[PDB]
């Protein structure tokens, strides 16, 4: 099984206190981009 | 095997309100409840109430329902098997019936009854309330004395004069000498403050290779002065 | 101190939205101690 | 508080007596589960048993929890004097707090005696620059830790200005308390020498400071 | 006071697993044009609802840097390109 | 999306709960373990010739590993006499040099993950004879005792 | 399929008896009225809609809480 | 290399020993039968694109044949009422036109290989009704007798 983390202020690594179980990723669109990303997911937070 | 540490243990006047708190170290804090207790000389050990760090389920003691209002913070994980998370508990009593020493600690299985048990205990802060205000530390020495001139051991100590609210912690050489070092509780003058004594035994031949430095420290009067116990004794037995 | 966008490799494109996720094994069987036990057939 | 405990309990080496305590139907006898505490005064406590008969780990089988329909007990066994201080009783139900007690202290006989240790510190030079004094001369390394101690300048009835403490225990086995003597400046070198008499039921020791030296 | 050690099937338990994963995307008929880059017609369709369920008071590690699903998720993207290209026309008579 | 709270609790939803709680939810794990057909259909839910796209066969590798590690797991149960039955009692005593703590002290106090971590080292050695002293020489008995 | 049997306590055994009653809003007819009257295909067709819901607890009320019992009753 | 004699005896180590000896060592065979994961890892113990090297998929054919012939074997046990249980007793008598010799005369005298060789011809026919007369009509009984 995969699993997702679910706290907004989570930074790159560390244990995640808020966790919920998935088996298949949300819809990732493989955008071919160098130096920038766009049309991607967006966290409800201030971009950390 | 998790440690719990409160903070200071000092003075206050009947009217105001000061709050004391107690933080986990080495284990998870959340799925284990909260508690605080008293053991006043007048009414002995006594329990108050809990809540839960997770959601919040309190059940206080009828004695202290109507006065005391308290909140606690959130998770600070350390790793999948240990954490931290704050918990802050305010008082409001205005009665010196509650002057004693205050613990707050926890530890349990959690899915059976017996559903609160205090297990892994904190420092115990010591809540001295007073109408008299803070009186700060001065400090002077104790001349060495003979303990056993056959065994070649002596006893030298340090000041611990009258000061207001106890406790009052005094280390020497700031830590690295704990063997044999001995200090004892204070007294109560009939006008209302304390005093004890400080003495430690050392071999009599240790006078010119080691330094002996007591250090006086009362925090609410924020004073702390360090001393040099003069090793020259006046005991005839020790003089031999 | 100064600095500048790099994009030396692309899979940083993949870290963009594959950072919630982590695959994990099922070890579904555990031994543990209780008092039950069925008839000793002897 | 409502619950009542045995005022005192006694025995010696190889002991098996414990504090017990009960109360009315509303408190601590049947439906509840009831779980108690080793509590050194001035120190955190350590917890023998959590629910009646079966106890928290770490503490070992010398301690057995058992009781019937009107009280509660926990007969300790094979006892060394590390056990020597208070156990208080505790009744609770899934939705309620516990209820703690009205004063117990273990005390057992048949132990080897210990020689008391007394040590007078004269009233130092930097003291009557204030000018206030107090002679102190404190006792340790003795048990039974119960002793009376007196004052005297010049072996002639002085009758103003001495305190002496409750004994508090933090040593491995032995016990101490404190005592001392308040001031009016000259009255003292009005005397010739001193005394801090320590009296036990077994022997009487006295120290004397000649403060001319 | 006697203790046996007895087994249970289906304990909520897990280990850092290294294994190969697969793709699932809701299928577009899309009979106008054809042949998507990666999904093509081989990715399985997502279920009508993918179930999301909260693991309560659970705290579990995450390190997206030695994470493997990226090294996979590009291992693919490089790969099937080199098979979406191979059936198409080979342009070597043009280096003229 | 927004959390809906109609069903309880789910696959590994008792991983954050103590062993006693999860000990009752053993089946919301046992069905999700093997089922690689509910989620993958024998025929799909015409320009292409055959489906050896690597979506095809490395999906194909996954399905068998799904079963074989189950299939060898449930064989261990077939070794210990528990095939169709999720929990299983046991005859050879536990000498507790593997863990010194109590019975309440685990089901109410810890969780399953929080119990493997500590005896993860003693794991292989125990499985040596939860069958031998339990089943290898459980049924030469009723061999030698249904003998009559 | 045979795991479902491992869910319901029937692994090596083809037929299986059952504890939770049948409340018959799934079929109002008798016992003779099926084994002598209809065939297997002719029985699934009618409760093919009620199929998933029954398999919800031919284990829970039958086996999920059949052996915490002998957990709690071989307890002694 | 040089022989070490610490463990006894091993997988098929009782093939040269009589049936009675090997009848006790049935498990040092049952675990080595299916386990194609202990020896083959889901991920390995970067220039390459995908792993359809024929080390890949004819390893892949092997793993399922490892299980299916086990899986159909253990289904035969599911036919005869022995799923989680390695040995199995039996109800229909043996009429001995398949072998005229005794009980001691096989477990102490011969080995397992040395017993199949002689009834290898009578093998299929017996498996006809070690279930029918044993289990096909063992449980219409407790159908018709738990009837009450
Ligand atoms: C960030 O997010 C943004 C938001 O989504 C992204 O924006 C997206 O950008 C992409 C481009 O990168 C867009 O894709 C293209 O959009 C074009 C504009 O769409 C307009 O028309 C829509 C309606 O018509 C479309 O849909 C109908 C079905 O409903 C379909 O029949 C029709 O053909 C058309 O696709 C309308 O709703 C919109 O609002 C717009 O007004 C669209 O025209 C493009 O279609 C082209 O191109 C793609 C890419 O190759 C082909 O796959 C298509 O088949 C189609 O190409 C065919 O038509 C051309 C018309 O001239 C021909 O020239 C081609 O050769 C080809 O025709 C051949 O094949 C046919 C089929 O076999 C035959 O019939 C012919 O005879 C020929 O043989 C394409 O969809 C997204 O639309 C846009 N998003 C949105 C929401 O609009 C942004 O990109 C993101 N950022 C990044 C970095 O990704
Ligand atoms: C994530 O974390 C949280 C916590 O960190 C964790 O929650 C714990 O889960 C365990 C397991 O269930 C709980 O353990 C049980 O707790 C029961 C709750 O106690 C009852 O009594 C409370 C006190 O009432 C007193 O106070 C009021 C005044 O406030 C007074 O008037 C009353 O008269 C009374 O004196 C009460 O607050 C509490 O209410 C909460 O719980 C109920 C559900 O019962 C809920 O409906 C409420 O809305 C509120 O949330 C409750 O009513 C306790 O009863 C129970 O004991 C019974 O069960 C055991 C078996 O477990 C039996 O042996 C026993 O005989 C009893 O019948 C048991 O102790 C624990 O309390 C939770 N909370 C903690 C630890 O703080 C979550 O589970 C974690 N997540 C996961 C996935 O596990
Ligand atoms: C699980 O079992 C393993 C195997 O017994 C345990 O691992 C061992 O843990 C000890 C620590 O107590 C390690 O010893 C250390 O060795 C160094 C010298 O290398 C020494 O200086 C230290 O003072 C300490 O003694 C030992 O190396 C280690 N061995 C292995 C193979 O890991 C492990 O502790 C057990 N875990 C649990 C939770 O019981
Ligand atoms: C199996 O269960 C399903 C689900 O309950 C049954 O399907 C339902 O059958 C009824 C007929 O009795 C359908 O109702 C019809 O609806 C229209 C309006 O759309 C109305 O005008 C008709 O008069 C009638 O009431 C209903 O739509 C249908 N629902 C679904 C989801 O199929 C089915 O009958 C059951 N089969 C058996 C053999 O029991
Ligand atoms: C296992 O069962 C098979 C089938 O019954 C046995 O095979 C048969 O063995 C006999 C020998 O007793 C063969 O008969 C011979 O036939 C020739 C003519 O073709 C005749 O001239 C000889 O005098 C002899 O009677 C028979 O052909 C053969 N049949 C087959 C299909 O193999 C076999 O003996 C049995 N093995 C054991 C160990 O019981
Ligand atoms: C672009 O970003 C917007 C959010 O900023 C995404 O969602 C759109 O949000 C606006 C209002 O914020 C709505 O009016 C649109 O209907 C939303 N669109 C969709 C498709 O949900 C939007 O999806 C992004 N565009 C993409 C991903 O192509
Ligand atoms: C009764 C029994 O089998 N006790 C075993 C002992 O033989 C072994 O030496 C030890 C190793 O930790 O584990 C335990
Ligand atoms: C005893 C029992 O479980 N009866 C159920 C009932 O709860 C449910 O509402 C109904 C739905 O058709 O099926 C029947
Ligand atoms: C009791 C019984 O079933 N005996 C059978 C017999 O019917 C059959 O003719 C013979 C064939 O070898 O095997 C034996
Ligand atoms: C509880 O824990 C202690 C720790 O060793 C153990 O001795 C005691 O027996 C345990 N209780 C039971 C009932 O086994």
């Amino acid at each position: 099984a995969i699993l997702k983390c679910k706290d907004k202020k989570f930074n790159g690594t560390g244990p995640c206190p808020s966790v919920s179980t998935v088996q298949c990723t949300h819809g990732i669109k493989p955008v071919v981009s160098t130096q920038l990303l766009l049309n991607g997911s967006l966290a409800e937070e201030e971009v950390m | 095997e998790g440690q719990l540490v409160q903070s200071g243990a000092e003075l206050k006047k009947p009217g105001a309100s000061v709050k004391i708190s107690c933080k986990t170290s080495g284990y998870r804090f959340n799925f284990y409840h909260i508690n605080w207790i008293r053991q006043t000389a007048g009414r002995g050990p006594e329990w108050m109430g809990w809540i839960s760090p997770y959601s919040g389920d309190k059940n206080l003691a009828p004695a202290f329902q109507d006065r005391v209002i308290m909140t606690t913070d959130t998770e600070v994980p350390v790793t999948s098997f240990t954490s931290t998370g704050a918990a802050y508990m305010e008082i409001r009593n205005l009665k010196f019936d509650d002057t004693g020493t205050y613990f707050c600690a926890k530890g349990l299985l959690r899915d059976g009854s017996s559903t609160w048990l205090p297990y892994l205990w904190g420092q115990g802060t010591l809540l001295t309330v007073s109408s008299a205000s803070t009186k700060g530390p001065s400090v002077f020495p104790l001349a060495p004395s003979s303990k056993s001139t056959s065994g070649g051991t002596a006893a030298l100590g340090c000041l611990v004069k009258d000061y207001f609210p106890e406790p009052v912690t005094v280390s020497w050489n700031s830590g690295a000498l704990t063997s044999g070092v001995h200090t004892f509780p204070a007294v109560l003058q009939s006008s209302g403050l304390y005093s004890l004594s400080s003495v430690v035994t050392v071999p009599s031949s240790s006078l010119g290779t080691q330094t002996y430095i007591c250090n006086v420290n009362h925090k609410p009067s924020n004073t702390k002065v360090d001393k040099r116990v003069e090793p020259k004794s006046c005991d005839k037995g020790l003089e031999v | 101190e100064t600095f500048r966008p790099g994009g030396g490799d692309m899979r940083d494109n993949w870290r963009s939205e594959l950072y919630k996720y982590k695959v994990v094994k099922i070890e579904p069987l555990g031994v543990a101690p209780t008092r039950c036990k069925r008839r000793v057939v002897g | 508080s409502v619950l009542t405990q045995s005022a005192s309990v006694s025995g010696s080496l190889g002991q098996s007596v414990t504090i017990s305590c009960t109360g009315p139907n509303s408190v601590c006898c049947s439906h509840k589960s009831i779980s108690w505490y080793q509590w050194p005064p001035g120190r955190a406590p350590t917890l023998i048993i959590y629910e009646d008969n079966e106890r928290a780990p770490g503490i070992s089988p010398r301690f057995s929890g058992y009781k019937s329909y009107w009280s509660a007990y926990l007969t300790i066994s094979d006892l060394r004097p590390e056990d020597e201080t208070t156990y208080y009783c505790c009744s609770y139900t899934h939705n309620s707090g516990c209820v703690f007690g009205t004063g117990t202290k273990v005390s057992v006989l048949g132990q080897s005696k210990a020689n008391p240790s007394v040590t007078l510190f004269p009233p130092s030079s930097e003291e009557l620059q204030a000018n206030k004094a107090t002679l102190v001369c404190l006792i340790s390394d003795f048990y039974p830790g119960a002793v009376t101690v007196a004052w005297k300048a010049d072996s002639s009835p002085v009758k103003a200005g001495v305190e002496t403490t409750t004994p508090s225990k933090q040593s491995n086995n032995k016990y101490a308390a404190s005592s001392y003597l308040s001031l009016t400046p000259e009255q003292w070198k009005s005397h010739r020498s001193y005394s801090c008499q320590v009296t036990h039921e077994g022997s009487t020791v006295e120290k004397t400071v000649a403060p001319t030296e | 006071e006697n203790l046996w050690v007895t087994v249970y099937y289906g304990v909520p338990v897990w280990k850092d697993a290294e294994t190969t994963l697969f793709c699932a995307s809701d299928a577009k008929a899309y009979e106008t044009e054809k042949h998507n880059v990666w999904a093509t017609h081989a990715c399985v369709p997502t279920d009508p609802n993918p179930q999301e369920i909260h693991l309560e008071n659970v705290t579990e590690e995450f390190n997206m840097w030695k994470n493997n699903m990226v090294e996979q998720m590009h291992t693919d993207i490089i790969s099937l390109w080199d098979q979406s290209l191979k059936p198409c026309v080979k342009l070597t008579p043009l280096c003229v | 999306a927004v959390g809906i709270g109609a069903v309880f609790l789910g696959f590994l939803g008792a991983a954050g709960s103590t062993m006693g709680a999860a000990s009752m939810t053993l089946t919301v794990q046992a069905r999700n373990l093997l089922s690689g057909i509910v989620q993958q259909q024998s025929n799909l839910l015409q320009q292409h010739l055959l489906k050896l796209t690597v979506w095809g066969i490395k999906q194909l590798q996954a399905r068998v590993l799904a079963v074989e590690r189950y299939l060898r797991d449930q064989q261990l149960l077939g070794i210990w006499g528990c095939s169709g039955k999720l929990i299983c009692c046991t005859n050879v005593p536990w000498n507790s040099s593997w863990s010194n703590r109590n019975l309440s002290e685990i089901w109410d106090n810890m969780t399953w993950l929080q119990w493997d971590k500590e005896i993860s080292n003693y794991t292989q050695i125990i499985y040596g004879l939860l069958e031998e002293s339990q089943n290898q020489q459980e049924k030469n008995e009723q061999d030698l005792l249904a003998l009559d």
